[PDB]
This record gives structure tokens, C-alpha cells and sequence, in this order.
């Protein structure tokens, strides 16, 4: 499983997507999963989940 | 972001040194700059 992650640039193309591998013995083992992702208003960042 | 550099000559106040950056994207992109040391006195580069 791997993480992509991709913008739209200020020409409105997208980005090449980042990625961060993911799999670690239990999203492979999970079923019916679903992803979650939010900006912070502190520490500017994303919470990926 | 600027990822390793090499100076030209061996008194680091003479001479140029190059730079290589890389970009934030992926795959990367590497670029590459020269600070000439002959434009820098007081530790201030001029920005030519």
C-alpha cells in the first residue's frame, strides 16, 4: 500500500504525487477501510489517518 | 533546497563555489549555482 499525495501548482497542473509507503502487517489486514485527512490551524500540517 | 557544494579553491574566502540543489518535487530536479568569492567582502556577498 503507499500514501500519494499530489497539489494543484499555480498553473493549475498538478503536482508529480509524493508517496509514503504504508503497509505495515494491518491496513493489508484491515477491510473496508477509509482514509482521513484535515489541515491544522496549529502546527501547519496534515493529519493523514 | 541546496544538497552538498564544493569550493573552487583552497582558501574559502577566493575562488567560487558551486552549489547543487534539488528541487521539492518528485522525482527531483537538480540545479546548480557559483557564489564567486571575489564579490564578498565582510562575509556579505554582493547579489551579483
Amino acid at each position: 500500500f503507499t500514501l500519494k499525495l499530489t497539489h494543484v501548482k499555480y498553473d493549475g497542473s498538478w503536482a508529480s504525487p509524493f508517496s509514503y509507503d504504508i503497509t505495515e502487517k494491518n491496513i493489508s489486514g484491515w477491510k473496508k477501510t477509509g482514509l482521513y485527512c484535515a489541515a491544522s490551524q496549529e502546527d501547519n500540517s496534515l493529519l493523514i489517518a | 533546497k541546496v544538497v552538498s557544494g564544493y569550493h573552487d579553491t583552497v582558501n574559502i574566502n577566493q575562488g567560487n563555489t558551486w552549489f547543487i540543489g534539488t528541487s521539492q518535487t518528485e522525482p527531483k530536479k537538480y540545479y546548480w549555482r557559483k557564489a564567486d568569492h571575489s564579490k564578498c567582502q565582510n562575509g556579505r556577498f554582493a547579489a551579483n
